[PDB]
RNA sequence: CAUUGGUGAGCAGCGAAGGAUUUGGUGGAUUACUAGCUAAUAGCAAUCUAUUUCAAAGAAUUCAAACUUGGGGGAAUGCCUUGUUGA
């Protein structure tokens, strides 16, 4: 299930699943640590900001979370693991095959404990250990000292006491000698939850049945006895601030506080979270401060103040009503479809079965909101539809957005589930629009689009009729009618001209956008489900029913690729920015990467959750895809972006690099016969000929200032006749030896442009005229290579510059001028570029001024 | 056609914060005041980064294996760049403000110094995937007093000293386990300590501070450890020392004081070895090379750049940006040189593939508002607020006429005629279009006929005429040639500006104030297409605004048009945050740019935050210029009423975002706009996109490769272009023989004819195959030349294109063939000596 | 002469092409004569409706 | 002639102004001649504040040099100097009946009755095993991250 | 100068200049690659004059 | 007759166990999320004190500084600078 293109970022969009949380103090501020599925995250307490996800994912669901003052204890299957920063610290094994469910910490005693009524107890090694590493003892709950662990709670003020709570008695473990030291008497209802209280030696015990047992655990005997009616207690907690307020929360969604001191109630705060999913699973305090975090299988976490008193002497008896404070939430359903908002990459549209719209964001995920279905007041002075008590819009299907014109008017148009009604929303004012749009025929809408411009959206019905209404005022522009069966794709091209459609009936019907002509008709086989159209490559792409996918060319009339290979529905799919690849996920748990050019997967994931949606960002880094189970929105990073793609069909190996990586490197010569330059810079040519002009004109206006006491070989201070020949003239001496100069010449290239300047005028061929002579036959070498043409040229004008006068000195010696009229005889046929290039540009002058 | 992106920032080559070269001498970053600018000084060709900070960088560091770079902006915001992947790897927020960045010479592990902690973080595999959370902090020390302004690793990789704010400075060991090697505080300085560095040897530590003291510590006796061996004064009496640095290797320190003079020092010797100046401008930035023989050297408050190699007393390059100033653009026709105008009067002919101005122009005392081009580049001209008209040239950069009214009256625009005879230019005062001729420089008549001021003249490639736009609310059309002498107005709705014309010469586009961009018909006077363009228009709400920026009037109109040279599109630009691409005959736009992401620069932003405005007063409008701890920055002359004015002290506030001229490249499918930021230079030539043309189900990469074995040559070349991948045109062209070119290029069809040309000329230019090319370029131009010369204008892009390839770079070596060829028959064949 | 500086502030008041939002600008005895409202403003609207001269075309 | 002035101090006794320069000298000052009075080499590097008692008997000085010093103004000779104390002091303030208060910069550190003359009632942070001749500090108030 | 200067930028620097000039020049017969800024690049190669 | 004026009486139509305005307070964004404090390679967070003192390091403009003045005219007493008595 590895992938070469793709790799996991994050799931963007979750907050909570269920599990109950842990929160830790640290210093003066708190942070809320709550796990995600394979992965935990940690919150903070005064602007519920996200600080520390997992780096690593866990490899099973996390059971069991504690948290110290920095190291977070994350329990999953059969290992826990102590974790600072998300970074895994420590990994603590439990040496059996069993579940951990429970997971105490306190001191240097780590408590964790399996689902078979074992605790196991860990021991610092060091007492000034950060964590416990070593293994203690394990524990053992029999089936005569009580049924399975509940909870483990640590009391305050107990010398190396561990206590433990059944579902029938609470015991105590003396973990420094491993012996039970007390058990309590036998409690006929099931304990659901523990928790310890500011007072000593009391611990409160919530049952199945709605009884709040406060077992004072000195004597041995219960205390108060609170009754809730009939309701699954499932949260325990105290307010520590000072004030006796016992808060526990229900299964039912359901939070109630009791006032300890006057025996009564306070507030019974109903629907904090949903019933389906577990309801208010951990709810608590903060320690000192009157602020209770809440959280539930919702995928939500709420919290709560308790106001000051507004009466100024009495205070205790007149409490105020616990308000709502900061809340970071998702969907409580899975997602259903995803789009992107801007092409920054920083928001996303995603509309659940939770019946709502959600603008998450990629780059802060503090930034979220909830888009608001709050209808506008209607311009006619008409009192609008629906019902008095308020309900969610329905399952949104469809959705298309343009970010061209955003927040003059509305810029998404949404189709719900079996509504015959699209809805406008506005992104910029993250509210639902003042217009809907009916598509008069009576029909369900299956694909709604946007033109580029972001002044027409188009709406496909269910019977055909493809409407074309306005933003402004809602208005109906022109209707298109083509097809028979249900319309199941619409698009429209850059220029407001090309307008394509796609049905049920497998027509594919142009249409012209500034007249009202149909352009042609493109029947297929198989019908049409889904449509991306890239409008910058000018190619759609269709979802076919014979499990393929077509792409066609919008301009000129026909399929112009043809994909195979899925083994089931193609479920959705995107298009790459630049226009060379298609995402598709399929109903067979794969997702494959189509190369449009080559035909073929170059890429094949087989994701375990079936993925309902795929959808590139517009910049090309982030692949968004959403699953069929998973509240969140899993996040694959583009790999393409930092290492080249082998462009290579492994679609039948997992169920010559030139052409591979599509970059083609250019040949350093085509022929022998042609006059290629040299590799490198061009402006070298220009350096060579005029080296003393530029240096001249980079010196400074003055001489600068100079403190003359310098030492003189400071350069050669740098702090870390045969032999003292350089290493050009030995290749230039030992290059007449073996008659070759290539080895010569690659170093004459290679130098540089200063040191070349040095190397000429001085050849030290003065009286003999010998490294001339060699120097001159290199360079017939040189051009009868053909290569590096431009270098060699310029190397006798340097030549010529410098000892021209020498060779002038001594013309007409049949050994130099021999040389020289070799050259020549080379040079004779390099009037070919001469006549080329005297040809070609009194062409181009001639034909771009006529 | 519509997939332009940012490729280059020309100009502005160094603005504020710390410039750094690469581990090599070659490549060079530079932090310009958005984004970092990678010129490289031995392949003469620049880059700069297409990802954008949210203000202004304060660090830059590169790593030692020129893989991974760090940005952190003045706040804290840390960019990572995969440099050779030129991609951006995390976006981290540090939460104070950062001062140095240094990467350790091993690479794993980097210090950085923010607020008064070091923060020690390990870098992150550049091999391994973008992760949520790449950076994991090895440690934070605290032991200072007050903000860290240097740093500085060994040349081992488990030293660090930091020299701070307070007057101490002190030497960490990355390492737990070398805690007791090194703890020890140096301090005893009398002033702002800025740098401290190890020496050649690890022993010793030379401490630089502010006052002009450097200390030189030792570990020796009066058990014993780090006395002060001997210290060392600049006697530098009001100027100060701003940064330095110091290459161990060669013993160097080049120290920067704010007079701008700047000195060279052995370090055991304290010799001065080298001292020169630039000008009044502090020394902002010291670095050096990792050879110790280049040092880069930068002024923030002109905005200048100077690499000097410290052996030979010779520069490489004394560049010179100028921030806010740029009025106006022109490019040649060649797509090579883009000049430019300045509110200094400089106009500077800087180079496209090297960032660097090749030639100033500072004759004009006042500011050049308008620059334009004329015959084959060869000439240009510029008209200034100082009364005059400029010619110039740029073959003996020199003016030839200084053209003047009868009073000086201002100037706005200037256009030219395509043949070298006439130059006209507009005036806000008195509003009549003088003329003058090329030759003679006494000026001709007065156009006259305007209600208020003509803004924008150009004349007509092929009917030479002229089209004035003015405050009139009327463009004028001027018949000023052969006996004509004739006025036609076109009145228009509102305040038209910025005119502009098609090379076809027969299309006015003009901008009126009221946003729409209408069209016209020049020899038919009736208006044949209008775009609307208020709407896709970001008008930024300033800081010291007091209205939305929904009803924001103040930039939600053009005032900049320029057509493309295909005559298929318009580029609109205004004082808005926005550049926008329309489409000529479909009325619609392309794509929308946004020309910067700046909070220096004051509308970058529809929606400025909630969190700033107190009770009273913006918080960013607070003068906040006394708790600086200087005194010249202290200093205000800020005028009330400078609005673009002289300087940036002058100002009073932030500047505002704009861009003034654009011009699309008559070469490569590119436009260059003129901003506040500089010049902007968006290009498509990356080609990585798919565009089709035409394709089938059979036609593939595989049939390419496979038409090249069987020898189909035209149709493995004309197959190619159904694709249109550049490495797929690549593969065939370079493959084929010598004497199959002009059978091919002889029955190329008509449709792929503009794609061939544009790949020639792109791709010939940086190619060592001048033989190859060029045949080429023969048997197309003598097989298929009459169609080029029937449809000109679709072509003319292409065809500057490859007549710029054999001017270029092709003609020089025929000089140098015929220069080599002609010395040789000199001095073989003629006298002997004595 | 300080209701001025309230329209100038709220963004009513041009010199030519561009509006101008800092009141503390020196306006030159040339640049006098081209000092107008901005266009399609409330504080033009008003101006014209007493007169009976709005032309919304230009929608002023 | 001494650099920027990094200190003010009026003294209650005596209108005198006392000046904390950059050179680490406080120097006292008077309208009535244009030379400074005294010039008491307090502390090296710079004086970060300097406070006089209400008596006009007693000065406390501080600097960036982690150190604190008492002068006796009378007859220009100082009681006691405390060294290497950990943050260098940015304010220092004497009260009324004599506290003397230093802050730290986090913290805020009071000493009762660390002015007199003699020898153990120099301030101090700490006392080993109880010794009462030390001068412990009155009271230690820390702040949160200020 | 320096008053004309503090006049222009108070006046938002569009600005009405001097009547007119005549004045004298001289051209050093220098190279014209050596008459522009330091660059590793040029345009011209003939003289000055 | 128009009212492109205000004030009131109704109707057609819109119309799921109410709907319009108008407004106070709070919360979340309004730049891209690596946690609090401290004397910080560690400790605390229920504290740094009966462990925080000694040692080591630490002194040039040799005895340096308004780069910060609305303009005109002075400057008696001031202040600054240079020459004139006694340790």
């Amino acid at each position: 299930k590895n992938s070469k293109i793709f790799s996991p970022f994050r799931i963007i969009g979750n907050v909570s699943n269920g599990v109950p949380f842990a929160t830790g103090t640290l210093g003066s501020t708190f942070y809320i640590v709550t796990c995600v599925g394979k992965t935990f995250q940690i919150y903070d307490a005064n602007t519920l900001h996200l600080l520390f996800v997992s780096e690593k994912e866990t490899p099973s669901s996390i059971v069991a979370l504690s948290a110290h003052f920095h190291y977070v204890y994350a329990a999953y299957e059969n290992k826990v693991g102590i974790y600072k920063r998300g970074i895994e610290e420590h990994l603590l094994e439990l040496e059996t095959d069993a579940n951990v469910e429970h997971l105490c910490i306190f001191g240097d005693y780590l408590c964790a404990s399996t689902d078979d009524n074992s605790i196991f107890i860990y021991k610092k090694s060091d007492p000034q250990d950060k964590y416990p590493s070593e293994f203690y003892t394990k524990l053992t709950v029999t089936e005569i000292q009580g049924g399975e662990i509940v909870s483990l709670q640590h009391l305050a003020t107990y010398l190396n006491k561990l206590t433990v709570v059944t579902k029938s008695n609470v015991l105590l473990f003396n973990v420094r000698t491993g012996k039970l030291v007390f058990t309590s008497n036998e409690f006929p209802d099931q304990i659901t939850t523990a928790e310890p209280a500011p007072v000593l030696d009391i611990i409160a015990l919530g049952t199945v049945t709605g009884e709040v047992i406060m077992f004072n655990m000195r004597k041995g005997k219960r205390i108060r006895t609170i009754k809730i009616p009939q309701s699954r207690i499932s949260s325990l907690s105290f307010r520590t601030d000072g004030s006796s307020h016992l808060s526990v929360g229900t299964s039912s969604g359901d939070l109630i506080f009791y006032d300890l001191d006057r025996r009564s109630r306070i507030h019974v705060l109903k629907n904090i979270h949903r019933e389906s999913y577990g309801g208010v699973t951990q709810a608590t305090f903060l320690n000192g401060q009157p602020i209770i975090v809440t959280s539930g299988g919702d995928n939500s976490l709420k919290e709560y103040v308790f106001d000051p008193s507004l009466s100024q002497g009495s205070g205790d008896v007149v409490v105020q009503p616990p308000r709502y404070l900061r809340s970071r939430g998702g969907h409580s359903q899975p997602p259903s479809y995803i789009a992107f908002a801007d092409s920054q990459s920083h928001f996303m549209l995603s509309a659940s079965k939770d019946r709502s719209l959600w603008s998450f964001s990629l780059r802060k995920d503090a930034q979220s909101q909830e888009m608001s279905q709050r209808l506008h007041k209607k311009q006619d002075g008409g009192r609008v539809g629906g019902s008095t008590i308020k309900s969610k819009f329905p399952e949104i299907v469809a959705l298309a957005i343009e970010n061209a014109r955003i927040g003059e008017w509305e810029n998404i148009i949404t189709a719900h589930k079996d509504e015959k009604f699209a809805r406008t929303w506005d992104m910029r004012n993250k509210r639902v629009g003042r217009w809907t749009f009916d598509t008069t025929d009576d029909g369900f809408v299956k694909s709604v689009a946007m033109s580029q411009c972001g002044n027409f959206g188009f709406i496909g019905s269910s019977n055909g009729s493809i409407t074309i209404y306005n933003m402004q005022s809602g208005i109906l522009r022109k209707k298109y009618k083509l097809h028979k069966r249900a319309v199941t794709g619409i698009s429209l091209d850059g220029m407001n001209r090309k307008m394509v459609s796609c049905g049920l009936d497998g027509i594919v019907g142009f249409y012209d956008f500034n007249k009202s002509t149909l352009l042609g008709k493109l029947k297929l086989d198989a019908p049409i489900t889904a449509m991306v159209y890239h409008r910058s490559s000018d190619l759609f792409a269709l979802a076919l029913d014979d499990l393929s996918i077509v792409v066609i060319d919008a301009v000129t009339q026909r399929v112009v690729r043809q994909l195979w290979g899925h083994s089931n529905r193609i479920t959705a799919f995107d298009f790459s920015p630049e226009g060379r690849w298609i995402v598709s996920a399929s109903l067979d748990s794969t997702i494959r990467t189509w190369d449009l050019p080559t035909g073929g997967c170059i890429d094949g994931i087989i994701v375990d959750n079936v993925a309902t949606n795929v959808k590139f960002s517009p910049n090309g880094d982030l692949l968004a895809t959403t699953h069929v189970t998973g509240n969140g929105i899993c996040i694959w990073t583009n790999r393409a972006q930092f290492k080249t793609v082998s462009t290579r069909t492994i679609d039948e190996s997992e169920f010559l690099n030139d052409i591979d990586f599509n970059t083609y490197t250019s040949l350093e010569q085509i022929d022998k016969e042609l006059l290629t330059l040299s590799i490198g810079p061009r402006s070298k040519m220009n350096t060579l000929l005029h080296l003393d002009v530029i240096r001249k004109r980079s010196k400074p206006k003055e001489a600068p200032k100079k403190s003359e006491k310098l030492p003189f070989f400071l350069q050669l201070s740098g702090e870390k006749r045969l032999g003292f020949e350089s290493h050009f003239t030995k290749q230039l001496r030992e290059g007449s030896q073996s008659k070759d100069y290539s080895s010569l010449l690659a170093t004459l290239i290679n130098f540089s442009p200063a040191a070349v300047d040095l190397e000429i005028r001085s050849l030290n061929s003065f009286e003999p005229f010998d490294e001339i002579v060699w120097f001159i036959d290199a360079l017939t070498q040189g051009l009868k290579s053909n290569k590096n043409f431009e270098l060699y040229e310029t190397f006798m004008s340097l030549l010529f510059k410098a000892h021209g006068d020498v060779i002038h000195a001594n013309n007409k010696n049949q050994d130099i001028a021999s040389a020289l009229q070799n050259w020549e005889d080379v040079h004779k046929k390099e009037d070919r570029l001469d006549d080329l290039v005297k040809f070609c540009m009194g062409v181009a002058a001639f034909v771009t001024t006529a | 056609k519509s997939d332009f992106k940012f490729s280059n920032l020309l100009g502005t080559v160094y603005r504020q914060g710390n410039i750094t070269f690469s581990d090599d001498g070659k490549q060079l970053l530079s932090p310009v005041g958005n984004r970092v600018s990678v010129f490289d000084l031995i392949n003469n060709k620049s880059f700069t980064f297409e990802y954008e900070h949210r203000k202004n960088i304060a660090a830059i560091d590169l790593n030692k294996q020129g893989t991974l770079l760090i940005s952190i902006d003045e706040d804290g915001r840390a960019i990572l760049v995969n440099f050779k992947a030129r991609n951006v790897l995390h976006h981290f927020n540090f939460k104070e403000k950062c001062s140095a960045v240094k990467f350790s010479p091993d690479g794993r592990l980097f210090a950085l110094a923010s607020g008064r902690f070091l923060q020690i973080w390990k870098t992150p595999d550049v091999n391994k995937d973008r992760q949520f959370a790449p950076f994991v902090r090895h440690r934070v020390h605290a032991g200072h007093f007050q903000d860290i302004t240097s740093l500085t690793w060994s040349q081992d990789s488990r030293f660090i000293l930091t020299t701070s704010k307070d007057l101490s400075a002190k030497i960490w060991s990355v390492d737990s386990e070398e805690k007791n090697l090194a703890a020890t505080t140096f301090n005893g300085h009398r002033d702002y300590v800025m740098g401290a560095f190890f020496s050649h040897d690890q022993e010793k530590i030379y401490t630089v501070s502010k006052d002009g003291a450097v200390f030189v510590w030792e570990f020796t006796k009066r058990k014993y450890s780090w006395r002060i061996t001997k210290k060392h004064f600049f006697y530098a009496n009001q100027a100060k020392v701003k940064c330095v640095t110091f290459h161990p290797a060669t013993r160097l320190l080049a120290v920067g004081f704010t007079s701008g003079e700047f000195r060279l020092y052995d370090l055991p010797d304290f010799t001065l070895i080298q001292q020169l100046s630039m000008g009044q401008n502090p020394v902002n930035t010291v670095s050096v090379n990792q050879t110790g023989e280049w040092l880069a050297f930068g002024s923030s408050k002109l905005g200048q750049l100077l690499v000097y190699e410290w052996q030979s007393e010779s520069y490489i390059l004394k560049q010179q940006g100028h921030f806010d100033s740029t009025n106006s653009l022109a490019y040649s026709p060649d797509g090579s040189r883009v000049v430019t105008a300045s509110e200094d009067g400089k106009i500077k002919v800087w180079d496209i593939t090297s960032g660097f101005c090749l030639a100033t122009f500072e004759e004009h005392t006042s500011s050049v508002t308008a620059v334009q081009f004329a015959k084959r580049g060869q000439v240009m001209f510029s008209s200034s607020l100082d009364g005059t008209v400029r010619a110039w040239d740029l073959i003996r950069y020199r003016n030839f006429r200084t053209f003047t009214g009868t009073e000086r009256i201002q100037f706005n625009c200037l256009a030219v005629d395509p043949s070298g005879e006439v130059v006209c230019a507009g005036s806000l005062d008195n509003f009549d279009i003088h003329v003058w001729s090329v030759q003679t420089g006494q000026l001709l008549d007065a156009l006259s006929g305007h209600e208020g001021p003509v803004s924008c003249l150009s004349f007509s490639q092929e009917n030479s005429v002229l089209a004035s736009a003015s405050w009139d609310k009327t463009i004028r059309i001027w018949s000023i040639f052969g006996r004509s002498q004739q006025v036609e107005p076109i009145e228009v709705y509102s305040d038209v500006l910025a005119l502009s014309m098609r090379p076809d010469g027969k299309e006015v586009a003009v901008s009126t104030l009221k946003g729409q961009i209408s069209i016209f018909n020049i020899e038919d006077a009736k208006q044949v297409g209008n775009i609307d363009c208020r709407k896709d228009i970001i008008s930024g709400r300033f800081n010291q605004d007091r209205f939305t920026a929904k009803n924001s009037e103040r930039s939600k109109f053009f005032t900049t048009i320029h057509y493309s040279f295909d005559g298929m599109a318009i580029v609109a630009g205004g004082n808005n945050n926005s550049i926008c691409l329309y489409d000529v005959p479909n009325e619609v736009l392309l794509k929308r740019f946004i020309v910067s992401r700046n909070m220096a620069l004051n509308g970058t932003l529809e929606f400025l935050n909630s969190k700033k405005m107190t009770e009273a007063g913006s918080l960013d409008l607070i003068d906040d210029a006394g708790e600086n701890s200087d005194l010249e920055d202290r200093i205000d002359n800020s005028l009330p009423g400078s609005q673009r004015g002289g300087d940036l002290s002058t100002r009073k506030m932030r500047p505002e975002v704009r861009v003034t001229s654009v011009q699309f490249s008559p070469t490569a499918n590119a436009f260059a706009a003129a901003s506040t930021e500089g010049l902007l230079i968006y290009s498509t030539n990356d080609t990585i996109l798919f565009d089709p043309f035409d394709l089938d189900v059979d036609v593939t990469p595989h049939s390419t490769v496979e038409a090249l074995r069987e020898k189909q040559f035209l149709n493995a070349l004309v197959m190619a272009f159904r694709l249109n991948e550049e490495y797929l045109i690549n593969k065939v062209y370079e493959a084929i023989p010598i004497k199959e070119i002009p059978l091919v290029a002889s029955n190329i069809p008509a449709i792929y004819l503009p794609r061939i040309l544009k790949f020639i000329g792109d791709f010939a230019i940086e190619s060592q195959h001048i033989e190859f090319n060029l045949i080429w370029i023969k048997a197309l131009l003598s097989a298929s030349g009459g169609y080029i010369n029937e449809h000109k204008y679709l072509f003319s892009t292409a065809m500057r294109s490859i007549q710029r390839f054999i001017v270029r770079v092709a003609k020089e070596v025929v000089n140098t063939t015929t220069d080599n060829k002609y010395t040789y028959r000199f001095l073989v064949s003629t006298d002997g000596s004595m | 002469i300080q209701d001025a500086v309230k329209f100038i502030e709220q963004g009513h008041v041009r010199v030519g092409p561009n509006l101008i939002n800092d009141p503390a600008y020196l306006v030159t005895r040339n640049m006098e004569d081209y000092v107008t409202w901005v266009d399609n403003s409330k504080i033009k609207k008003t101006l014209l409706r007493y007169r009976n001269q709005i032309d919304d075309f230009d929608f002023s | 002639k001494a650099g920027p002035t990094m200190a003010m101090a009026q003294n209650p006794w005596n209108a005198v102004m006392h000046l904390g320069h950059s050179n680490g000298t406080v120097s006292l000052w008077s309208p009535s001649m244009p030379e400074p009075l005294v010039k008491l080499l307090s502390a090296r590097g710079p004086v970060n504040s300097i406070a006089i008692d209400r008596s006009g008997y007693y000065m406390a000085t501080t600097g960036a040099d982690r150190s604190m010093k008492i002068w006796d103004i009378r007859n220009f000779k100082q009681l006691h100097s405390v060294e290497s104390l950990p943050t260098p002091g940015t304010n220092v303030s004497i009260s009324d009946t004599g506290l003397l208060a230093l802050s730290r910069g986090p913290h805020v550190t009071l000493w009762k009755d660390a002015l007199k003359l003699s020898g153990d009632s120099k301030p101090c942070f700490g006392s080993m095993g109880g010794n009462p001749h030390r001068n412990t500090p009155y009271m230690s108030h820390l702040f949160a991250g200020n | 100068a320096n008053l004309v200067y503090k006049l222009d930028v108070l006046s938002s620097v569009h600005f009405v200049p001097k009547p007119a000039s005549t004045s004298l020049e001289i051209r050093v017969e220098t190279p014209t690659i050596s008459m522009e800024d330091a660059q590793p690049l040029y345009m011209s190669n003939a003289s000055s004059l």
